[PDB]
């Protein structure tokens, strides 16, 4: 996060960090007790998946303070239509082995239905977006949950006030953020949570996926279009469990 | 009893029996012409009023749900927690 604040403990109750064998590999979202939203590229270049490891109410990674809880990922579910190296559709399903327990450090974000998500929750001006990645694009990351509340924009607002190989924005994405180099997601944070609060109660409305560096000046920062992936992660969770640690679960 | 122009935002009224019809432009709605799109109590004024999810292409009214862990209350709007954590209220602000 570039020019965040610290979370402070207890505020980001749905926060992930995901670990590959002890080192800080991206952030996720709480949405169930066995389930974690995240991104597709984190599992770009894994080469072991036993070493998978989700914390939920993490909060300082240079302390124990017993509040954090751990599992292993058992299966990373993305969608088929994800190509690695490419940024469309960058989301995924991770299942937890156990579940972890509700607590008042560890509580799941709602999955919004999408068509309240569409008509509501999209008009919302900012959003909390958190993480331990960078805190400067080829800076440090945290030691502590860093958070950002970022303004939302129209697709068609996204470039005006800015590399034609850049990634394109398209419609399973959308843009929030500030075009002044002071405030954005950064790397490592991909994964973490774009909340939007709503009449008392908190829902995911995107991922965060991409950017030009972070914070750039002229630029705003990506994330994954949640709304688009409702059904899908829907039926994902209420379908039997399926074998294998990586899966391409059709899309839609 | 169309002599009174009871058909409000120019609306087109009709006798009927001993009463009237009122035939509403696209963009109004009720017995005459009274309330417009932008007041309607549908799902794209404000949520309907709804805390949580809202309906509205079943026909007569709008009706207002909740998400798991939460039910609906008295007056057909608000919602509450019907567990310990409901998915997204942060307990420490909860409690404070
Ligand atoms: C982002 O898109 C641009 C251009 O967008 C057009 O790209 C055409 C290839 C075509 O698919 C059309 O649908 C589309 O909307 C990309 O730039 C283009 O790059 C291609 C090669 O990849 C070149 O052939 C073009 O000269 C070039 N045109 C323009 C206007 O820039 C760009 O590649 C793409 N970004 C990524 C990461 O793919
Ligand atoms: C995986 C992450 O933690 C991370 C978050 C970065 C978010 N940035 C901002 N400003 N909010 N995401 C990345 O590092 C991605 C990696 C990736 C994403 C999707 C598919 C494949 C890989 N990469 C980037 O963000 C690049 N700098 C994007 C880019 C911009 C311009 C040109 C080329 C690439
Ligand atoms: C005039 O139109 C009818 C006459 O039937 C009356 O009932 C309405 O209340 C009035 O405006
Ligand atoms: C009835 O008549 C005229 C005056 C028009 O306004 C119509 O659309 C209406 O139904
Ligand atoms: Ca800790």
């Amino acid at each position: 996060i570039v020019g965040g604040k610290v979370c402070p403990k207890g505020e980001c109750p749905w926060q992930v960090l995901l670990l590959v064998n002890g080192a800080q590999l991206c952030g996720g979202t709480l949405i169930n007790t066995i389930w974690v939203v995240s991104a597709a590229h984190c599992f770009d270049k894994i080469k072991n998946w036993r070493n998978l490891i989700a914390v939920l109410g993490e909060h300082d990674l240079s302390e124990h303070d017993g509040d954090e809880q751990s599992r292993r990922v058992a299966q990373v579910i993305i969608p088929s239509t994800y190509v690695p190296g490419t940024t469309n559709h960058d989301i995924a399903l991770l299942r937890l082995h156990q579940p972890v327990v509700l607590t008042d450090h560890v509580v799941p974000l709602c999955l919004p239905e999408r068509t309240f998500s569409e008509r509501t929750l999209a008009f919302v001006r900012f959003s909390l977006v958190s993480g331990w990645g960078q805190l400067l694009d080829r800076g440090a990351t945290a030691l502590e949950l860093m958070v950002l509340n970022v303004p939302r924009l129209m697709t068609q607002d996204c470039l005006q006030q800015s590399v034609g190989d850049s990634p394109n924005i398209t419609e399973y994405m959308f843009c929030a953020g500030y075009s002044d180099g002071s405030k954005d997601s950064c790397k490592g944070d991909s994964g973490g949570p774009h909340a939007t609060h709503y009449r008392g109660t908190w829902y995911l409305t995107g991922i965060v996926s991409w950017g030009q560096g972070c914070a750039t000046v002229g630029h705003f920062g990506v994330y994954t279009r949640v709304s688009q992936y409702i059904e899908w992660l829907q039926k994902l969770m209420r379908s039997e469990p399926r074998p294998g640690v990586l899966l391409r679960a059709p899309f839609p | 009893q169309c002599a009174s122009s009871p058909c409000q935002n120019g609306g087109s009224c009709k006798d009927q029996l001993q009463s009237y019809i009122c035939f509403c432009l696209p963009a109004f709605e009720g017995r005459n012409c009274e309330t417009h799109k932008d007041d309607q109590l549908i799902c794209v004024n404000e949520n309907g009023g709804c805390e949580q999810y809202c309906s509205d292409h079943t026909g007569t009214k709008r009706s207002c749900r909740c998400h798991e862990g939460y039910s609906l209350l008295a007056d057909g709007v608000s919602c509450t927690p019907t567990v310990e954590y409901p998915c997204g209220k942060i307990p420490i602000l909860e409690k404070r």
